């Protein structure tokens, strides 16, 4: 993406590197693939097809994954990626930084929505 | 306009039937595009309108569909076209993509390197190509390179009943590819409404028959295509992008059969022509 990708790829902790890079004023990773969609979807975080509701955008999954974009190992046990081949719904207010959003946030294991956003659980 | 609502414009039969001399094209392929909605990539818009157009045709859609996408990488390092294909195609459709250069993709498999190195024994139901080489300093002759591979790939690895959409431009085209369009039940040159000021089009072959239905001369047909583009200006439009409600490819559950050449008779060709049959094996796919 011009520096940011290499910067993170050659860091011991790529996610921390991205955070530091952003805190220093660097522009978020670009060219996350925004889809055209109805905006009448379920609103769940990671889905088989675009499922954005009225408050979300839908992006192609692989393009919103730091480890895919940097062409480095995923931190997951084996080597599996939860984003690649799927679509990720991102709050429109956060759509300027889809890679950052997925790094910073977690999917609720019961309702399937983003904690602190779409998830309304107890 | 009624045309403005369409995902794009197909080359009218009137223009296909001509025998035009080859002229220069009066169109430029690059420009500041005012119709692409904010935050949307040109290629997401373009592939979306392509798929919208393919929805109007009699595509065979087997339960276990096989789709291969050539020239899927961008200089951005991502695969916008592949992401649209994944959105469009039935869930669990096998989608394999390819490009000369490394890129990240939502495809089930991604093959890196020259397309000529791409080998597979299995046959495909749909072939999409966005392959293009910037490289036309003198004449405008039929181009070889990836086109030579593509024609061979279609002849050897496209299932009867299968379909193709292959990107061409004024200078990026191939005479044998055009000839091969006459081996389909129907064919057209399709120009997306979002990129209509460019000489780009997709050559679409619907329902592959594995034999000539008509005799197309490639040099002549490209001249016919250029003449159509020169004499029919198309205003940019993104109208079709604002209603995505009916976008996904309809689940048809199209029959797949492995038939011998001698079993492929009149009534079978008829089913093939109507988008009602795919002929190929159902072995494990290795690419
Ligand atoms: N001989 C060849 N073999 C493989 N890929 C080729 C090729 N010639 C050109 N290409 C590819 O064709 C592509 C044109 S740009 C394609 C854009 C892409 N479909 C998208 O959705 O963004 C380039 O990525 C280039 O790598
Ligand atoms: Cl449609
Ligand atoms: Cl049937
Ligand atoms: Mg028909
Ligand atoms: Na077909
Ligand atoms: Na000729
Ligand atoms: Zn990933
Ligand atoms: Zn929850």
């Amino acid at each position: 993406n011009s520096t940011v990708l290499s910067f993170c790829a050659f860091a011991v902790d790529p996610a921390k590197a991205y955070k530091d890079y952003l805190a220093s004023g660097g522009q978020p990773i670009t060219n996350c693939v925004k889809m055209l969609c109805t905006h009448t979807g379920t609103g769940q975080a990671i889905t088989v097809t675009p499922e954005a509701n009225m408050d979300q955008e839908s992006f192609g999954g692989a393009s919103c994954c730091l480890y895919c974009r940097c062409h480095i190992d995923h931190p997951n046990p084996k080597g599996f990626c939860d984003l690649k081949g799927k679509y990720v719904q991102i709050p429109t207010t956060c759509a300027n930084d889809p890679v950052g959003f997925t790094l910073r946030n977690t999917v609720c294991t019961v309702c399937g929505m983003w904690k602190g956003y779409g998830c309304s659980c107890d | 306009a009624s045309q403005a609502w369409q995902p794009g414009v197909a080359m009218p039969n009137l223009y296909k039937m001509q025998r035009m001399l080859l002229e220069k094209c009066d169109l430029q392929n690059y420009g500041e595009n005012a119709v692409i909605p904010k935050g949307i990539m040109m290629n997401v818009a373009k592939y979306t309108q392509l798929c919208q157009y393919l929805n109007t045709l009699t595509l065979a859609v087997p339960y276990n569909m096989r789709v291969i996408h050539f020239g899927a990488g961008s200089d951005k390092g991502v695969a916008p076209g592949t992401a649209v294909l994944r959105q469009w195609l039935p869930t669990g459709t096998l989608l394999v993509d390819s490009d000369l250069n490394d890129f990240v993709s939502d495809a089930d498999s991604t093959l890196i390197g020259d397309c000529a190195t791409v080998h597979t024994a299995n046959k495909w139901d749909l072939i999409i190509s966005d392959m293009y080489d910037p490289r036309v300093t003198k004449e405008n002759d039929s181009k070889e390179g990836f086109f030579t591979y593509l024609c061979g790939f279609i002849k050897q690895k496209l299932a009867l009943g299968g379909s193709i959409a292959v990107k061409i431009t004024e200078h990026s085209w191939n005479a044998d590819l055009y000839k091969l369009m006459g081996h389909f039940s129907w064919w057209t040159a399709f120009v997306t409404n979002v990129n209509a000021s460019s000489s780009e089009a997709f050559l679409i072959g619907a329902n592959y028959l594995g034999k000539p239905k008509e005799q197309i001369d490639g040099y002549t047909m490209h001249a016919n295509y250029i003449f159509w583009r020169n004499t029919n200006p198309i205003q940019l439009s993104s109208y079709s992008l604002f209603d995505m409600s009916k976008f996904p490819l309809k689940l048809r559950g199209t029959a797949v059969m492995s038939l011998k050449e001698n079993q492929i008779n009149d009534m079978i060709y008829s089913l093939l022509e109507k988008g009602r049959l795919i002929i190929r094996e159902n072995n494990r796919v290795v690419v």
